[PDB]
DNA sequence: CAATGAAACGGAACAGTCAG
DNA sequence: CGTTTCATTGTTGTTCTTAGTATATA
DNA sequence: TATATACTAAGAAC
């Protein structure tokens, strides 16, 4: 494909309360799940292609901002080229204690819908 | 009247240039559930019209103001005012400012009345 | 990776036509 | 007629240069 | 003890 072109991959969370305190047992979470695996992507990609696009952005929270200001949504960190700017954001919700900030920054996890989510994205 | 809010607006010109388009869409989100198709034969009061008529009006209070640069103030036989915008565009869309923050018809004639229907009359320093 | 170019559009004004 | 948007040409990564430090050899 | 000979490891140039 073009050269000059680049790679965007988007990422996009269930902010529900439905997995943001899941933990059927206590050796994982979904959210901590989700954020590990966002963080490792994230961290992998800035040697790997640093020259690419990534973006995190969650939907169904309670505080909301976005481009069109619609319900529930919540863009974290916008499309721009990979920085530890971002590395250290994702890194302050991993944890318990994260969690906790995470809910009472932005929500426990309201209703949403999917179309808004895609249209939005 | 001082403290009061103004109810009646004359038409001056159509403007539909000078925004991105993702700052057009951005006005349209926002506008869009306050729309109301525009009937000729049942005009609403607060928006009067000359010969040239909107498709749809939105009502004074749910508007935003939009800044016009445009190159002079020439006469007209489609709006109220007597008098339309020479190559109009939107320089900003002033959401700093509130509706009822609009010019008046006096500050129109004091414009058009300063330099001969021309709104360049300031040197460059 | 972006400055430079176009092309696309946005009215502005005119008149002839058609309706009525 | 003016304004805005888009697409394309300049863009560079690599190689070589010198460095610096390395040591043993005479 | 002196001398250079070797190397790698830098650099920047293009």
């Amino acid at each position: 494909y073009k050269y000059s072109g680049r790679d965007s991959l988007i990422f996009l969370v269930d902010a529900s309360k439905a997995m943001f305190e899941s933990q059927s047992e206590d050796e994982l979470t979904p959210f901590d799940m989700s954020i590990q695996c966002i963080q490792s992507v994230y961290i992998s990609k800035i040697i790997s292609s640093d020259r690419d696009l990534l973006a995190v952005v969650f939907y169904g929270t309670e505080k909301d901002k976005n481009s069109v200001n619609f319900k529930n949504i919540y863009v974290l960190q916008e499309l721009d080229n990979p920085g530890a700017k971002r590395i250290l954001e994702l890194d302050q919700f991993k944890g318990q204690q994260g969690q906790k900030r995470f809910q009472d920054m932005m929500g426990h996890g309201s209703d949403y819908s999917l179309s808004e989510v895609l249209w939005v994205c | 009247p001082p403290g009061e809010k103004p109810s009646v607006f004359h038409t001056l010109s159509r403007v539909g240039s000078g925004c991105t388009m993702k700052e057009l869409y951005d006005l349209g989100l926002k506008l869009a559930k306050y729309w109301k198709p525009f009937h000729r034969k049942a005009p609403p009061s607060s928006i009067l019209c000359g010969t040239e008529k909107p498709e749809v009006y939105i009502e004074p209070c749910n508007s935003v103001i939009v800044q016009i640069k445009a190159a002079e103030i020439v006469p007209s036989d489609m709006y109220k005012t007597g008098c339309t915008l020479r190559f109009p565009r939107i320089e900003k869309i002033r959401d700093d400012k509130e509706w009822h923050e609009c010019m008046t018809l006096d500050d129109l004639e004091q414009l058009r009345g300063k330099a001969s229907g021309k709104l360049a009359s300031k040197h460059l320093y």
